[PDB]
RNA sequence: ACCCGAAAGAUGGUGAACUAUGCCUGAGUAGAAUGAAGUCAGGGCCUGAUGGAGGUUCGUAGCGAUACUGACGUGC
RNA sequence: GUGGUAGUAGCAAAUAUUCAAAUGAGAACUUUGAAGACUGAAGUGGAGAAGGGUUCCAUGUGAACAGCAAUUGGACAUGGGUUAGCCGGUCCUAAGCGACAGCUUAACUGCGUAUACAGUACCUCGUUUCGCGAAAGGGAAUCGGGUUAAUAUUCCCGAGCCAGGACGUGGAUACUGUACGGUAACGUAAGUGAACUCCUCGACGCAGGCAGGUGCUCCGGGAAGCGUUGUCUUUGCUUUUUAACAGCCACCCUGGAAUCAGUUUAGCUGGAGAUAGGGUUAGCUGGCUGGUAGAGCACCUUGGAAGGUGUCCGGUGCGCUCCUGACUGCCCUUGAAAAGAGGAGGGAAAGUUGUUAUUUACACCCCUGGCCGUACCAAUAACCGCAUCAGGUCUCCAAGGUUAGUAGCCUCUGGUCGAUAGAAUAAGGUAGAUAAGGGAAGUCGGCAAAAUAGAUCCGUAACUUCGGGAAAAGGAUUGGCUCUGAGGGCUGGAACAGCUAACUCAGAACUGGAGCGGACAAGGGGAAUCCGACUGUUUAAUUAAAACAAAGC
């Protein structure tokens, strides 16, 4: 069975704070209780140890990440531009 | 009880500082004294030393 | 002699009965004794060599 | 009379920073001869989750140039940055995530965290969690430096100072909502004691500025002035302007 | 303490001149017995359980060392 | 029926305070003093627990002959052994590499 | 300045064993109710288990003190 | 200093005493017996801390004190009592705190991490400054039985261990240079390692269930003694114990996985090598022997303290307790340091077949272990509240029955009957019960008290932030006795044959003054309005709220 509607992970917070925080909730502890995919091993097994720091679980290694995903979209960027920047300096 | 040895002899003294005077002292000549003045009692009035 | 009549299961009605059903016996305590003895009963089939590999499996997860 | 809890801060004693359990104050390695004349690679062996701050630490191991000992710094992790990496400190490291390069070798529109302020300041700017400090544009020598930094400024810096390339680590993480009073009592007990604020104008008139009153209200302007003493500037200190923005 | 287990060790034990006395106990099941030497730092012992072994052993023991004491 | 009472000076319910209930030839049900659990030598950088060498609180450890301490290999003592191979495979190849350019730097 | 009488002012010291708050290091808190994510099966997203979240509820010890405007009010 | 008030108010919480004999001038009150009660293992029990300071123990007693009494006493008097290498302090560092260099100030004070702080003679190294700060943090090593009027892990008997330092006899190893074995994980009676460096232990959160273990509780057989006996009862109860110390009982190899397989209560694991087969290693408070029956315990017979037998063999569990182990989850919370012990990398030194030289934990043997605390209370009488005050004050252990239950109710071990008594039973009180008919008409106001209450099965609205409301509301059943069905484990190879162990559900028959959650325990409900969103906080001794805080903005 699926045992609620909607509220899912978040039926913990029960009936208070106000539905509109408790989505804003909803959406980033749905992202930081996610395994991702680690980058050196493969396997989809990396655990947020705490905020800023994941670790992957087969692996054993640890890196640095976001508050409540692997990669925030900015530092995705950043790893982009600065391969450019290297590249045209030659 | 975990007391130092300082305050071990200062509780000691004040036990030799609590008998009855001696029985021969007031039959002595010119003397006033009847009974301890300083005597005390354990419950009644407490020392802090 | 109480527990003697209590093993025939005398003074067993719903009225001494004053705890929940679930106190009384957890459904988690039922759960382990049957998974357990599932579990043990297709272990000793398939070193038996009545069961194979690929039934045991199949019948093991339902 | 009565001193204002405003005022009662400095005074230390109480309201001093709760650091027992903090894990060393996170810094760049010490400008080196090695650093200036080329590089030096560290060996990051742990990230650590350093109480009262977003940011990880990075753990990193160093050889000593002059000694046989082996040193180790505590940095700011730059997020990318994996237990077993190859950090390269110095002048001659290449552009890339982790490295630490003057700013003058920097190619504008660098992202950069963990600036230094001055030369061999050990790093100032740009050290919470997310954040970045952008170069602009340099001198025609190379001696100094435009960068941008994370409120908006704009900071003319001397170009051997040096920094991280890329984010500090913990991106974001203002975004959630502490839904509750324990989630906000929880994170500034590890730091000092500024929690729970309350309202000046709950207070007696004695105890704050504002206090007093049959009706609960403030009674002259909440905006005061620059030249104001101790135990007036309460409200909104030296405002230019108030009200929504837009 | 300590125990022993064959022959060859009892006699050196024995023989070695820091032991003090020889214990020696018996008990009815079917006699079991036990010798223990008092030594210096451990009480060594050693188990037989035939008694005409027993008897023979304790012959066997020196009349230089010193005292022996017996239940019974 | 029968209850006891700690018989060090520590009466409370700490780590070392740790005890355990026997019975004697008395007939009488007392307390001992065990200590904490020794944590066993896990050693580095894998972080693993180490066979061979067993769980004893620290001073213990000079107890025990020098053969008991270690393992009889290169960097036994502190290491997994499998890491050991790691450290030869490393510096096998590293200076392999590193010969073989400076025997291609001759021209 | 006939005798007795203030609310106060100032100078220099003594206190956090009670209480207010921070820090360091220790200790403590039955038994029930409700049943969140995750997972497994069967059916065409439903049904059944599994699971054991919460500044959740009932309620011991412990912390507290609403009502009777009860007793007591030259009291224990 | 002394009256009237006045022999008056009053001595009424914590269920409770009674009978006999002894002692004494004198007994409701002391002691001993016999009965009867209470406390009811989150005890009024057994031990510590703070605080107290001789109250501890014995013998004695004329007062006063112990709100009646007193032959009694925490009172009074005269004596006596506290034994440590291992129990603590001592040692380390935490929050912090004193001082050095200096810097301020008339000083008093205030600040204080600044500085030139090993191989007679010859070198070569050299960054941290001294100390205080835990009798719950860290930490060298101890357990059994006995003993005194009062002390015991401290005395005695026995069995060990640790720190420091060591002779001796007999073994290992090397003597062109520090042992061997195994494929490995690693191993064995031993198996050198300076400077310097790195690492490990010390060293760490909370919640959840799961498995295993100690102790407790429990059921049955055997052997002792005991109890009951008008009646029945192969019966009911007590004892049947084994210390520290010492010896022995995740990872590697072969191999190569999809028709994916292994596996937990729960998920996880696997070509970065799974299942399987064979190894290695970790361990507990596991098993066997030593310690160890000589002790302890339970009984029996001769003396007027001597000598004996017995101490055996098995089960059971979602049980209660504390501990370990591996897991799972939670955090904008990620959960001390230092002393000290050890490992490794390094290869400095020595050693030429004998008085050598490494072994001072290879085995055995030998010597020494200072200083201070140690009695007793720890509270309805040894502390604080002016007091032998219905108040307050940190920790540990924690039995049986009923039950979900450390709830309430009754009980065993241990403890207690300490709280002035006797006689009468008016009004008025204090607490506690019960009331025909009516049912809030009382009252500012349903204030007070009633009524509801457990478990099982059925059923459950408006509204809603879809989570809730909800135990909504509204109903039916429950005892005893006699049966029936369903649910496991271990043995020999279509599933059969033997042996056998739990308290848990479902249903039926019969029976009773229609009772049965029979005592205890245990929500009254519903419809609306105002304020605050919620949990949380507050005027110690008249105000707990609508006030403070709170997340969000």
């Amino acid at each position: 069975a699926k045992r609620t509607k909607k509220v899912g992970v978040v039926g913990k917070y029960g009936t208070r704070y106000g539905a509109s925080l408790r989505k804003q909730v909803k959406k980033i502890e749905l992202q930081q209780h996610a395994k991702y995919s680690c980058p050196f091993c493969g396997k989809m097994a990396t655990k947020r140890q705490a905020v800023g720091i994941w670790k992957c679980r087969g692996c054993s290694k640890v890196m640095t990440g976001g508050a409540w995903t692997l990669q925030t979209a900015a530092a995705a960027t950043v790893r982009s531009t600065v391969a450019r920047l290297r590249k045209q300096a030659g | 009880s975990i007391k130092g040895l300082s305050l071990k002899k200062h509780l000691g003294r004040k036990q030799k500082q609590n008998r009855p005077i001696p029985p021969w002292i007031r039959m002595r000549t010119g003397s006033k004294i009847r009974y301890n003045a300083k005597r005390r009692h354990w419950r009644r009035t407490k020392l802090g030393m | 002699l109480y527990h003697e009549a209590k093993r025939a299961g005398r003074h067993m009605g719903k009225g001494k009965r004053k705890g929940t059903r679930e106190a009384r016996l957890p459904a988690k305590v039922l759960w382990m004794r049957r998974q357990r003895v599932l579990r043990r009963l297709l272990k000793k089939y398939r070193d038996s060599k009545k069961i194979d590999k690929h039934m045991y499996h199949s019948m093991y997860m339902r | 009379g009565r001193v204002i809890r405003a005022q009662r801060k400095g005074r230390g004693s109480v309201f001093r920073a709760h650091t027992h359990k903090r894990k060393g104050e996170a810094k760049l390695r010490p400008l080196d001869f090695a650093e200036r004349r080329g590089y030096i690679k560290g060996l990051v062996k742990d990230i650590l989750h350093d109480p009262g701050r977003g940011a990880p630490l990075a753990e990193v191991s160093f050889r000593d140039a002059y000694r046989y000992k082996l040193n180790k710094q505590r940095m700011v992790a730059v997020e990318g940055m994996y237990t077993g990496q190859f950090i390269y400190c110095g002048k001659n490291a290449a552009l890339t995530i982790g490295n630490i390069l003057p700013l003058n070798k920097m190619p504008e529109g660098t992202v950069v965290s963990n600036v230094e302020e001055k030369a061999g300041d050990r790093g100032t700017l740009a050290r919470t969690s997310g954040t970045y400090a952008t170069i602009v544009g340099h001198s025609d020598d190379g001696s100094k430096t435009r960068i941008r930094l994370p409120s908006g400024a704009r900071k003319t810096v001397s170009g051997y100072s040096r920094g991280m390339v890329g984010i500090v680590a913990g991106g974001g993480r203002i975004d959630k909502p502490m839904l509750k009073a324990g989630n906000a009592y929880h994170k500034y007990k590890v730091k000092r004691n500024c929690w729970p604020k309350v309202r000046g104008v709950a207070m007696n008139p004695v105890e704050h500025p504002h206090g007093g009153g049959n009706h609960q209200h403030i009674g002259h302007p909440s905006t005061v002035s620059r030249m104001a003493a101790p135990g007036q500037k309460v409200g909104l200190i030296a405002a230019r302007r108030t009200g929504l923005l837009r | 303490a300590k125990e022993i287990r064959d022959l060859r060790k009892f006699l050196l034990t024995a023989r070695r001149p820091d032991a003090k006395r020889v214990t020696i106990v018996r008990q009815h099941k079917s006699t079991v017995t036990k010798f223990k030497i008092r030594c210096s730092r451990y009480l060594y012992t050693f188990v037989v359980e035939d008694r005409e072994k027993a008897q023979k052993l304790e012959g066997s023991l020196p009349p230089s060392l010193e005292k022996v004491s017996i239940p019974g | 029926a029968p209850r006891l009472v700690y018989r060090r000076h520590n009466h409370y319910a700490t780590g070392s305070n740790r005890v355990r209930r026997v019975r004697t030839p008395g007939a009488k049900v007392v307390f001992h003093n065990v200590g904490k659990q020794p944590s066993r030598p896990k050693c580095g950088n894998c972080h693993r627990a180490l066979p061979g060498i067993p769980a004893v609180a620290p001073h213990r450890l000079r107890l025990l002959k020098k053969r008991e301490r270690t393992v009889h290999r290169a960097y036994g003592g502190s290491r997994c052994h499998a890491c050991v191979r790691e450290r030869i495979v490393r510096a096998f190849l590293v200076e392999e590499q590193k010969c073989v350019k400076q025997v291609l730097q001759v021209k």
